[PDB]
RNA sequence: UUAGCUAGUAGGUGGGGUAACGGCUCACCUAGGCGACGAUCCCUAGCUGGUCUGAGAGGAUGACCAGCCACACUGGAACU
RNA sequence: UACCCGCAGAAGAAGCACCGGCUAACUCCGUGCCAGCAGCCGCGGUAAUACGGAGGGUGCAAGCGUUAAUCGGAAUUACUGGGCGUAAAGCGCACGCAGGCGGUUUGUUAAGUCAGAUGUGAAAUCCCCGGGCUCAACCUGGGAACUGCAUCUGAUACUGG
């Protein structure tokens, strides 16, 4: 089905994350429908490091979206955050 | 405090019963950094007497351009015998992009901003000549005013 | 939400259709001038009212035969 | 055959003026006529009439300054084998806008500067400087 | 001339014929020679010039040349050829590649080795 | 991917100091200074156009250590930047560590004080910087190492440093080894006799 | 240095058919339909985002990344 | 692993093409229309800066040259942006269908043309200002751009009906 989850972007050993919705059967890197956060585990904290528009999210959500173990992780961490 | 540069030297040749006569061309420009340029063309059997008679024509010979704080007015055709040539002022900035021919003419004429290109045939002679004449024939944005018989914003 | 083209009537021969020419005007994309262009259309006529050279308003709708996707609203002018 | 009038117009002009002619005459039209209201306009010509009503005869009185034409150039653009439509943020403008280009808009014949501060676009009919 | 001439016939660029048609747009190609011998050139020049008819492995069948003062080809020497005419040779259109295959290197040169297949000399 | 041949010979074929040399002697008496290098250097070059304009490239490179393809896209970098792309080239230039730490003086030259980078012996705002190329900007701190600080090669650095004309745009405490890149240097800054726009002209035809 | 092409052909009625509109299919009827705004035939080719070049307009191009299509030894077929 | 500290010693780390004009870089010796060079012109028969070696020099540098290949310069298919008396180019001449173009006025229409609004023009790429790897390549946030298409509503001077 439609689902939330990161594609991998970034450099070799600087992974970085795009948070999309698609469906689950296109590759990770491949057609999605929607960008909707990114995730950069690599991020130096000083600044940022990872953003969610989760009113989209939950958007999705709400029409049966799933969401990915380390999406449902980074919207816990970000709803802690603030 | 006039610029005199000197844009290209020539061997030609004359025949005679004894052989052939060899002598030089000498093509020039002079300016004065701030709207005036002269070109000069001399001959003789020596390169030194050619350069030099040149400048001599260059001096005298020469023509007012209505420049606009170192830049042209406005895009400019010139031609003559093979050459069409075009130019553009450009932004600050850029300084003088164009051919050896145009840019000696441009550098002591004072235009300092411009777009130059040749078309055709680049025979310097015939380039500076259709240059001078493009810079000479410019209209200037006070006389198309006077022209028009309006003092418009366009003053 | 009345989606619509005009055109005249080339012909009139099949039962129950009719071939309807459309045609405009159309910048040149590399040479600038503006050149006819003409799209024909395999057009529904039931009732046969629409006669050759009408101008004639069609519209249109899902496939009707092979080669047609397109009906009769209405006639405009006729018989020249 | 006489397809263009407009270009007729132009070189009635820019020939009359190259043989510093007071004035040329034409058959005239509308459409001239509007055209000979921006020139006027625009200082580029003294003054114009149209005489007569059943073969209206247009009157151009052309203008010199240093013993010279006021009138540069006169070129035609669009014409009737190759039709020029701008919009407006496409409008030329000639010498940097010390010369002018004419606009036939929904609003009538003006200025390329003109058309250009009432947001049109246009028949792109001739350059003039 | 006429804008409605042009909409009928556009411009059509002239397609560039090649002056290296049996490489067919490679970089070298390797060949049996064929024969190995010299020719004399144009004029105003005169000499002994060292050629080849070389089979190539695409079929293609041309005259190359052999640079550099002596060399080790006969036929049957498998060679690699690339691009690059003789100029009073005509129909001289090709190089042979000296130190590649059963070409040798120039022997004995300092100067510009590597054009002519020449390991740098220990020193 | 450095020039490591003998230097006088650039300043020689370039008619100039090229300041490769400490500045503790007169450069008459270690080279003949007015005359190219080898055989013909007698023989006066009646240069052509062309040949301005790249010994004019040539002479700005000597100076800073650059080799062609860094300093081609040290040009490409001026143009792309807004204002006078002339002027951009020099601030680039003048703007490298393995520079700034020479113009502090911790450095005899700036092939000395390149080596002081690639050795650990630099560091900007209290980091180790060890690439000459890297780019210093406006309140960056460069410093010598603790470990570094005793090193003579610096107090001798910062005495000639001492002697020469002190650039405005640094601000340097020799006593803690350490210096402030208060700005980027303005073209008047910096020599007379650079003509960039010959370098300019050079990359643009 | 290809000018004519077309019998399921173009349309109509009705039956059948598909997940669904449809000559998709069949019978009957009408004689249409396409084409110099290039049909038919012949040669070549996956299309695009974009890539390279060029001041631009253009020219050339379609590896790597992404979107669509097509194929899975060759030709054909359906079953689930 | 990145990165940080320590030890040993300049220690293990420089080649390639070019130097007649175009084109930055010149001399000697050898050869003698030979051997050979050659992107284009063109070098070689006794002083060859053009062949080959040397010394010297110029340009690049972990690369440097040669070949292949696209575009550029090429306004040399010219829409922007060319030409046809003698340079390549007016059909030997006329009539004429299709086609292109069409004098002047009014009204009408509103397809061309023009304006506005709305939707769409995937992301990446390109560009701008920032952020992250010691810098850079590279990665990345936001923007701008996608100059296009379509629908609706208007304007009516010009073109078309
Ligand atoms: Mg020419
Ligand atoms: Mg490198
Ligand atoms: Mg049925
Ligand atoms: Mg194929
Ligand atoms: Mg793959
Ligand atoms: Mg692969
Ligand atoms: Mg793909
Ligand atoms: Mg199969
Ligand atoms: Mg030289
Ligand atoms: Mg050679
Ligand atoms: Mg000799
Ligand atoms: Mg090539
Ligand atoms: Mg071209
Ligand atoms: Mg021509
Ligand atoms: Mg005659
Ligand atoms: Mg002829
Ligand atoms: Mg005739
Ligand atoms: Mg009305
Ligand atoms: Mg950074
Ligand atoms: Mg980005
Ligand atoms: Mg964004
Ligand atoms: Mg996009
Ligand atoms: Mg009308």
């Amino acid at each position: 089905m439609v689902t939330i989850r990161l594609a991998r972007h970034g450099a070799k050993k600087r992974p970085f994350y795009q948070v999309v919705v698609a469906d689950s059967r296109n590759a990770r890197n491949g057609r999605f429908i929607e960008r909707v956060g990114f995730f950069n585990p690599i991020a130096s904290e000083k600044e940022e490091g990872t953003r969610l528009d989760l009113d989209r999210i939950a958007h999705w959500v709400g029409q049966g979206a799933t969401i990915s173990d380390r999406v449902a992780a980074l919207i816990k961490e970000v709803n802690k955050a603030a | 405090e006039l610029q005199e540069k000197l844009i290209a030297v020539n061997r030609v040749s004359k025949t005679v019963k004894g052989g052939r006569i060899f002598s030089f061309t000498a093509l020039t420009v002079v300016g004065d950094g701030n709207g005036r340029v002269g070109f000069g063309y001399g001959k003789a059997r020596e390169v030194p007497a050619a350069i030099q008679k040149a400048m001599e024509k260059a001096r005298r010979n020469m023509i007012n351009v209505a420049l606009n704080n170192g830049t042209l007015q406005h895009p400019v055709k010139g031609v003559h015998t093979g050459s069409r040539v075009f130019m553009q002022p450009a932004s600050e900035g850029t300084g003088i992009i164009a051919g050896g021919a145009m840019r000696a003419v441009l550098e002591v004429a004072g235009v300092h901003n411009v777009l130059a290109k040749a078309y055709g045939s680049t025979n310097p002679i015939n380039v500076v000549r259709a240059t001078i004449d493009g810079l000479e024939n410019m209209n200037s944005p006070e006389m198309v005013a006077a022209k028009r018989g309006k003092s418009v914003e366009e003053i | 939400k009345i989606r619509t083209l005009q055109g005249r009537v080339v012909s009139d021969k099949m039962e129950k259709s009719i071939v309807v020419a459309i045609e405009r005007f159309v910048k040149h994309p590399i040479y600038g001038k503006f050149i006819k262009r003409t799209t024909k259309l395999h057009v529904h006529d039931e009732n046969n009212e629409c006669g050759i050279g009408d101008v004639v308003e069609i519209r249109e709708c899902r496939p009707l035969s092979k080669t047609k996707s397109w009906t009769l609203v209405r006639v405009v002018e006729k018989a020249v | 055959s006489m397809q263009d009038p407009i270009a007729d117009m132009l070189t009635r002009i820019r020939n009359g003026q190259a043989a510093n002619k007071a004035a040329v005459t034409m058959p005239s039209s509308k459409l001239k006529v509007a055209i000979a209201n921006v020139l006027k306009e625009e200082g580029f010509i003294e003054d114009f009439k149209v005489e007569g009503d059943t073969k209206p005869e247009l009157e151009l009185t052309l203008k010199y300054f240093q013993g010279k034409a006021v009138v540069e150039s006169i070129q035609r653009v669009s014409r009737p084998g190759l039709r020029i439509y701008k919009r407006k943020d496409e409008l030329p403008k000639v010498m940097a806008g010390l010369g002018i280009a004419v606009v036939s808009t929904s609003k009538g014949v003006m200025t390329d500067r003109a058309a250009r501060q009432a947001g049109l676009g246009g028949e792109i009919i001739c350059y003039v400087a | 001339a006429t804008v409605n001439q042009l909409v009928r016939k556009p411009r059509a660029r002239k397609v560039a014929k090649s002056n290296v048609p049996a490489l067919e747009a490679c970089p070298q190609k390797r060949g049996v020679c064929t024969r190995v011998y010299t020719t004399t050139p144009k004029k105003p020049n005169s000499a002994l010039r060292k050629v080849c008819r070389v089979r190539l492995t695409n079929g293609f069948e041309v005259t190359s040349y052999i640079g550099g003062e002596g060399h080790n080809l006969q036929e049957h020497s498998v060679i690699l050829i690339r691009g690059g005419r003789v100029k009073d040779l005509p129909g001289v259109r090709y190089h042979t590649v000296r130190g590649a295959l059963d070409c040798s290197g120039v022997k004995d040169r300092k100067q510009a080795r590597s054009k002519y297949g020449v390991k740098r000399p220990k020193a | 991917a450095r020039y490591l041949g003998p230097k006088l010979k650039l300043s020689r074929r370039e008619g100039t100091d090229l300041f490769l040399k400490s500045g503790v002697r007169a450069i008459d008496t270690k080279c003949k200074i007015e005359q190219a290098p080898g055989q013909h250097g007698a023989r006066k070059p009646r240069l052509s156009d062309y040949g301005v304009q790249l010994r004019e490239k040539q002479k700005v490179r000597r100076i800073y250590g650059v080799l062609e393809r860094q300093f081609r896209n040290y040009y490409k970098e001026a143009a792309r930047l807004k204002g006078n792309t002339g002027e951009n080239l020099l601030a680039l230039l003048e703007g490298r560590l393995d520079n700034v730490v020479y113009r502090m003086g911790f450095g005899a030259t700036r092939a000395e004080a390149r080596q002081l980078v690639s050795h650990k012996a630099i560091m900007v705002n209290g980091r180790v910087v060890n690439i000459a190329s890297y780019q210093v900007s406006p309140n960056d701190v460069v410093s010598i190492r603790e470990k570094a600080k005793k090193q003579s090669r610096v107090k001798a650095a910062l005495e000639l440093a001492e002697q020469r004309e002190k650039p405005t745009w640094l601000e340097v405490d020799a006593g803690k080894m350490e210096g402030t890149f208060k700005r980027k240097p303005e073209r008047s800054d910096l020599s007379a006799d650079i003509n960039e726009h010959l370098i300019v002209e050079l990359y643009s035809k």
